[PDB]
């Protein structure tokens, strides 16, 4: 009957366990719980994760954020503040961005374009509905690295983007900080994840003539609106 | 004997099964806790 | 609450994190993070305060815990005069205190309500401002004092709707939310009441609305046919 | 040898519970939000009712409800209680004939062959949306409903007298995505977007039915017997394909095994929590509780009438406020023969319970004919069964099911589906009936991408998402299912449009490239 008292107690430990949620984190989303959580983050679909391309656990952070039906600007400061606390972060509403035109504002006879349209000329259109701006701030050269493009900073805060934000808005990325902890730009015969930037981060080295220094880090654009329609063959057509 | 045996053993389940549904509330609390931090 | 854990033993210091704020190395998985995490339990003791537990040979913890006051007598609380202010500033400072003290508030129980559990889980899933009736359900969930004035208050919530807002500024073309709420007004000691009422409601918009949208808020008074607007936007915006 | 069977079969039911993880709490959330994903699906069928054609003067319409038993099935020798779900406008006309042809033309044409009673007053007869059923196999018919309701080209009516070229102004259109029928009670929730999904992958048949729009607008002489009216259809109708008379019939209607079980007094001597509620004649192994309907009693302050809980929760309001109004409140649980339970959370209650047939043989159901459709009508109508009947559909139990459910609501889900693999794996949460066809059209999901679209109205930049979707041609019967499935994930996509985001579907046919697609999904409503 020795089985009979092992099994039990077997048993009694595991239903103890059971409602013990620390004990099953595992360092990881493996127990049933963690993924429950993730679950009600709306990253309950088995697949989803793959997308991502992350230690997804690392959202349960966030988890209290991701119960709103919004994404305010409060939710992109905990973003960075937690990859590298100590990093200062502002964010900007209604951001600009030119839009090109499909076609240019013309005149015309039989089909003339009505002011109801609010028309612009025919280059370029605004947009502040589109945009935020997501300016960083550092205090170490340790930071500042791992923010820069190559690094492991700015690699993470993508990683968490593509999930928070989505689809919903794009996000321009800057960083400021002390001229001091910039690199001198140099060349190379082969490019690298930590070369500068032409139009970013390539800074030229100063004859020994510090003040703070706006470099850029680059955008978040989850849909790049590139062309394959494939026009139509055919369409939904019930009369109903 | 196995009669004997097979109280005792209900008895047993019976325990394990009450607590199942008696350390329920604290997980529940927990995860709620997680999601809103200031409900407790 | 506890608001430091470090330890000591022949490993150094023992840097202890809590477990709610998802540990570095525990949930992003990457190196320099440390793998140690406390987290906190609490029970209802014999007097009825808590008890407690922390969840982690000889090895030495410092805590940093703060405190607060238990099962002080409810007469005491309202009679309590203040006592002489710290002299730390070189001038004498006397104290004058300007109301009776609020006893401390224990959030809402009746047969531990499962019903709040499942208040708050589908609330995850609705938007606040979907309908008047989840907007009066969702707000009663914070009057923790059971105030039946609070209680009027928020049932003089009629009717909640909704419309877009096409606004002009610095020559942009800006998106907005016309959130128009209908109360009546005898559920609120005059305009005095209504107003700050409306004052934090804006407010509130204003921490749960999405980005790059501006909110405004208008309150109509039924009895009369009157209301009052809130137009105007703290955030910062079109840096460019 | 009794010992250890009894000590092995306890233990076991122990660690199922354990293994479960949480439906305790899950399910009666999960309730709040799917409103219908906490019942099985009763077993259902379509069949027809056709009165005696030759003396008929009027148009009757059959009460929804109407009650057609069927035959004696399975050992105990009960019977099936099925009921129509819609009313039905039974006119005086029949079909005679179905005949596939071709014209010199090259058009292909249906010419389908009716004849009338001999006392039909056409001033009654509902000639105004004729409803028809292609009662043939899916690799047909799915055909068939393509090239006759998106095809038609034109449309004659064939009169005595060699009058064969009478155009009619008309059209056909589908009534499976109807709002009047719904195939449940469930009128207070409208959730189309979802509710057509379960109905795609289970009772697909209730799609098969096909209005011809217009007739009110035909006038016709008086007449009796046999007259005809001819499809013309803008395609070269595929060579391969059976025909026959049986393949169209007018009067049928989609039933289900849902009956009333007898309200019987149910009465307390405490408030010990729940009550366990039965009827009689559970003895049969058979009936089941479906769900309570109502719940009104006599106590000492006169009519005990009580509000389901749901009513308040569903809202999601005042709780706190609300529940003082004697609400009530219902959970189910199998018992240890598999059967459910139904348990009641509140003097007599007078309970209004509807119930269906549970446990049974798999066989001996769907070898079962129908018995004769209760003498409502003043037509002795005959009843014929169109279509083997279904077995009890249950949902899946197993795994974080419930959780993934959840997910998949919220309007941000949209932004993870960005990929086949996803796009499978919430399908499949509606395939509660794993057949070889699901999974032959579920697997044919080959791609999904994202795409963006920008257009200036009014000069406001405005945003959508284009959702393209590659499909395997093989997994689906020809066109008509790639198109019936895709008008159905169009409504349904559209749930997830948004104020600030419009949504648009774009399927491509893998086996020929062909790509075809609906208009933009609008929806002004905030972001759940």
């Amino acid at each position: 009957l020795d089985i009979f008292s092992h099994r039990l107690i077997t048993q009694y430990y595991r239903i103890w366990r059971k409602y013990s949620y620390p004990a099953t984190f595992e360092a990881g989303g493996q127990d049933k719980t963690s993924q429950y959580l993730l679950g009600l983050a709306r990253l309950g679909i088995p697949g989803c994760a793959q997308n991502i391309a992350t230690p997804v656990s690392r959202f349960l952070a966030l988890l209290p954020l991701m119960l709103l039906p919004g994404r305010t600007a409060e939710g992109l400061t905990s973003l960075v503040t937690l990859l590298a606390p100590g990093t200062q972060a502002r964010v900007w509403h209604h951001d600009r961005r030119r839009i090109p035109l499909k076609t240019p504002l013309t005149m015309r006879v039989h089909h003339p374009v009505s002011l109801k349209s609010r028309p612009v000329m025919g280059d370029h259109a605004t947009d502040v509905n589109g945009q935020v701006l997501l300016q960083l701030s550092t205090q170490t050269g340790s930071e500042v690295q791992g923010w820069l493009p190559g690094g492991h900073l700015y690699s993470d805060l993508l990683a968490l983007l593509h999930v928070y934000l989505g689809s919903r808005l794009d996000v321009r990325l800057q960083l400021c900080v002390e001229r001091s902890l910039l690199p001198d730009a140099r060349l190379s015969c082969r490019p690298a994840a930590g070369s500068p930037q032409l139009g970013r981060t390539a800074v030229m080295r100063t004859q020994a003539k510090a003040r703070v220094m706006t470099i850029s880090l680059g955008r978040y654009q989850r849909v790049q609106e590139h062309y394959q329609r494939k026009e139509t063959q055919e369409n939904g057509d019930y009369r109903w | 004997c196995v009669e004997r045996l097979f109280e005792g053993f209900a008895f047993s389940m019976g325990r394990l099964r009450q607590k199942i549904d008696d350390d329920l509330p604290e997980l529940t609390e927990s995860l709620v806790s997680m999601l809103w931090p200031h409900y407790l | 609450s506890v608001d430091a854990v470090t330890g000591s033993g022949r490993t150094g210091s023992a840097e202890y994190v809590p477990f709610t704020s998802f540990r570095h190395r525990g949930g992003m998985l990457r190196h320099d993070a440390p793998e140690r995490y406390y987290h906190t339990r609490v029970k209802r003791g014999v007097t009825g305060m808590y008890d407690t537990w922390l969840i982690l040979e000889r090895e030495t913890l410092s805590l940093r815990i703060t405190g607060t006051n238990g099962q002080l007598p409810r007469r005491a609380l309202q009679s309590t005069l203040l006592d002489r202010c710290e002299q730390v500033l070189q001038a004498p400072v006397s104290v004058r205190n300007l109301c009776k003290p609020t006893l401390p508030v224990y959030p809402p129980t009746e047969d531990r309500f499962h019903w709040r559990v499942m208040s708050h889980l589908g609330t995850g899933f609705l938007n606040m401002l979907s309908s008047a009736e989840v907007l009066r359900g969702t707000l009663a969930l914070y009057n923790w004092r059971d105030d039946e004035l609070n209680h009027r208050r928020l049932d003089a919530i009629l009717a909640v709707q909704h419309h877009r807002i096409q606004r002009f500024e610095k020559g942009f073309l800006l998106r907005g939310l016309d959130v128009e709420v209908t109360l009546d007004g005898n559920g609120f000691a005059g305009e005095g009441d209504i107003h700050l009422f409306g004052e934090m409601l804006n407010r509130f918009l204003a921490l749960y609305a999405d980005m790059n949208q501006f909110n405004q808020l208008t309150l109509i008074v039924q009895p009369e046919g009157k209301c009052i607007r809130w137009k105007e936007n703290h955030n910062p915006r079109l840096p460019g | 040898e009794r010992l250890f069977e009894g000590f092995a079969f306890s233990m076991g039911r122990l660690r199922q519970k354990i293994d479960d993880d949480l439906p305790e709490l899950t399910e009666s959330l999960v309730s709040m939000l799917w409103p219908h994903y906490l019942r099985t699906i009763p077993s259902l069928s379509v069949v027809a009712l056709t009165p005696r054609l030759s003396v008929m003067k009027m148009a009757e319409t059959v009460p929804a409800g109407l009650e057609v038993t069927s035959r004696p099935v399975g050992p105990g020798n009960t019977v099936c209680r099925y009921r129509t779900t819609r009313a039905i406008p039974l006119n005086p006309l029949a079909v005679e004939k179905v005949v596939m042809t071709t014209e010199p033309d090259g058009r292909s044409v249906l010419k389908i062959g009716f004849a009338c009673s001999e006392l039909a007053d056409w001033s009654q007869v509902d000639l105004h949306r004729l409803s028809l059923y292609l009662a043939a196999e899916a690799p047909v018919s799915s055909t068939l409903h393509l090239m006759m309701t998106k095809r038609l080209a034109a449309l004659y009516l064939r009169l005595p007298g060699n009058d064969e070229r009478i155009r009619i102004d008309g059209w056909f259109s589908p009534g499976g995505f109807a709002e009047e029928d719904r195939l449940w009670p469930k009128g207070d929730s409208a959730f189309s977007g979802y509710q057509l999904l379960l109905e795609y992958f289970t009772f697909r048949e209730k799609f098969m039915f096909v209005h011809l729009n217009g007739l009110e607008n035909v006038s016709l002489p008086a007449g009796i017997s046999g007259f005809d009216l001819e499809v013309v259809l803008s395609q070269p109708w595929p060579a391969d394909l059976p025909v026959t008379d049986d393949a169209l019939c007018l009067h049928c209607v989609p039933v289900i095994n849902l009956f009333t079980l007898e309200a019987d007094p149910l009465i307390i001597n405490g408030l010990e929590s729940e009550y366990l509620l039965r009827p009689k004649r559970l003895q049969d192994g058979y009936t089941e509780i479906y769900s309570v309907d109502a719940v009104t009693g006599s106590g000492r302050t006169g009519s005990a009438e009580y509000v389901p809980f749901t009513s308040f929760r569903h809202r999601g309001g005042m709780l706190r406020h609300d529940a003082p109004e004697r609400y009530y409140h219902t959970r189910v649980k199998r018992g240890v023969t598999g059967m459910y339970d139904t348990w009641l959370i509140l003097e007599t209650l007078s309970l209004r319970i509807t119930g269906t047939n549970g446990q049974l043989p798999r066989r001996a159901l769907q070898s079962t004919l129908l018995d004769r459709c209760e003498q409502v009508l003043q037509a002795p109508v005959s009843v014929r069964n169109l279509c083997k009947p279904t077995l009890p559909v249950y949902p899946p139990t197993e795994d974080r099911f419930h959780w993934r459910v959840m997910s998949h609501l919220g309007t941000g889900f949209l932004n993870m589906l960005s990929s086949a693999e996803v796009l499978r794996g919430t399908l499949a949460l509606y395939n509660w009936r794993d057949d070889e066809l699901n999974h032959r059209r579920l697997d044919a999901i080959l791609a999904v991408q994202h795409h963006r679209i920008q257009r200036f109205e009014k000069g406001f930049l405005l945003r959508g998402l284009d959702v393209e979707v590659t499909l395997d041609g093989n997994g689906f019967a020809g066109e008509g299912d790639i198109h019936l499935f895709g008008e159905m994930l169009n409504r349904f996509l559209a749930l997830y449009a948004d104020m600030n985001q419009f949504n648009q579907l774009t399927l491509i046919v893998q086996p020929e490239g062909k790509c075809i697609r609906w208009k933009e999904n609008h929806n002004p409503r905030l972001p759940g």
